[PDB]
């Protein structure tokens, strides 16, 4: 298919209205972050000739 | 930067080779539509508010918080005057409460 | 085409592997990083059919109609002015799609602010989200009201100037 953006949500503007929120969400998120490899070592010598 | 939302505050957590933050952040909901005026004219001056908005829910006027709807009279101690009302583009009439008016009544 | 050169090839291992792996990183990273840049909202927002922005012209920068790319102004001079084993995949997002968030951006912002970047988009009049930004950097709101025709008559002046200016800048 046709992937689609996002559902159509048409803001009622006018020019003497205005909207105020009423109530609130404490909404908790995730975030992942890489810091950090793993640190390798390769001995050249050893791995091009033993 | 920290999350979805208006940010109030984060919380580290360890990760193998990583880190995770618990972004705790304030969501509005709920919202609702009411009448708003850039300014509020009284006595041929015209009134602005100090740190909220002028919202209306069809016959009475209040001031509120922009974030949180909480209705409050309009005073002189949450408005500022600033010109008269014949610059101001869609300034409404509305009556302006003084705190000291019944100090000197009585 | 040649077998020979292929069954020598094979010696040296799993080099074209790591070419390949390596290009297909690139590639999906490019439309990674696309996601990233322009979708940040899963609304599609949309301008009203008049608009009454309190003297605010926004023509240069909304959609035209009569263009059938669905593009800008500014969007169109911008698309004009930029001009053996090998195969360059399309990107994931297409041209019109990509106007069409920033189309979505633009309603979001225009209509209201910055609500929508943090929860559910709520209404507020041009006018007075331009009085809001006053405020966030120290400005009294009763300045905008006052000079509101003079600062609406500086930003089309200015809209116009950019389009003039990248017209006009090889
Ligand atoms: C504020 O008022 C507007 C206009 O009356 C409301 O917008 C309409 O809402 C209905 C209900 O779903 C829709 O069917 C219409 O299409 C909306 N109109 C437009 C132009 O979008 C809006 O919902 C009201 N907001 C609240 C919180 O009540
Ligand atoms: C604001 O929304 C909260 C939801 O988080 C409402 O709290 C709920 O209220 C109902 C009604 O009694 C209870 O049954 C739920 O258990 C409540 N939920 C929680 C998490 O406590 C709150 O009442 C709403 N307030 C307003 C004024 O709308
Ligand atoms: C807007 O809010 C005001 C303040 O609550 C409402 O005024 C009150 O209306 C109730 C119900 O009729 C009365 O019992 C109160 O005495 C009124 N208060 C005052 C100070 O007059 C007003 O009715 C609301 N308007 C709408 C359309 O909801
Ligand atoms: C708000 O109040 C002002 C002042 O009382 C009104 O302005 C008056 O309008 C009438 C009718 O046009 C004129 O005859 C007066 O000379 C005006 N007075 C001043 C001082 O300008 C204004 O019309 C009122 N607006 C509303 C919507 O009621
Ligand atoms: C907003 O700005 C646009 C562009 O600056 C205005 O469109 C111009 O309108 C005049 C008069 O109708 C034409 O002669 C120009 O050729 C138009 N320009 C373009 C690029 O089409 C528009 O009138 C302004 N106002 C509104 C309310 O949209
Ligand atoms: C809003 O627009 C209407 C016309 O559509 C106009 O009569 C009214 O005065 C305007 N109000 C403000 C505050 O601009």
């Amino acid at each position: 298919y046709t992937m689609s953006l996002g559902a159509e949500n048409s803001v009622a503007y006018s020019n003497n209205s205005i909207a105020i929120p009423t109530n609130f969400t404490i909404s908790v998120t995730t975030e992942i972050l890489p810091v950090s490899m793993t640190k390798t070592s390769v001995d050249c010598t050893m791995y091009i000739c033993g | 930067f920290c999350g979805k939302g208006y940010h109030l505050m984060s919380f580290p957590q360890s990760a193998p080779h990583g880190v995770v933050f618990l972004h705790v952040t304030y969501v509005p909901a709920q919202e609702k539509n009411f009448t708003t005026a850039p300014a509020i004219c009284h006595d041929g001056k015209a009134h602005f508010p100090r740190e909220g908005v002028f919202v209306s829910n069809g016959t009475h006027w209040f001031v509120t918080q922009r974030n949180f709807y909480e209705p409050q009279i309009i005073t002189t101690d949450n408005t500022f005057v600033s010109g008269n009302c014949d610059v101001v583009i869609g300034i409404v009439n509305n009556t302006v409460y003084d705190p000291l008016q019944p100090e000197l009544d009585s | 085409d040649s077998t020979e050169c292929s069954n020598l090839l094979l010696q040296y291992g799993s080099f074209c592997t790591q070419l390949n792996r390596a290009l297909t990183g690139i590639a999906v990273e490019q439309d990674k990083n696309t996601q990233e840049v322009f979708a940040q909202v899963k609304q599609i927002y949309k301008t009203p059919p008049i608009k009454d922005f309190g003297g605010f012209n926004f023509s240069q920068i909304l959609p035209d109609p009569s263009k059938p790319s669905k593009r800008s102004p500014i969007e169109d001079l911008l698309f004009n002015k930029v001009t053996n084993g090998l195969t360059v995949l399309p990107p994931l997002l297409t041209d019109e799609m990509i106007a069409q968030y920033t189309s979505a951006l633009l309603a979001g912002t225009i209509t209201s602010g910055w609500t929508f970047g943090a929860g559910p988009a709520l209404q507020i009049p041009f006018p007075m989200q331009m009085a809001y930004r006053f405020n966030g950097i120290g400005v009294t709101q009763n300045v905008l009201y006052e000079n509101q025709k003079l600062i609406a008559n500086q930003f089309n002046s200015a809209i116009g100037k950019i389009q003039d200016s990248l017209s006009s800048t090889p």
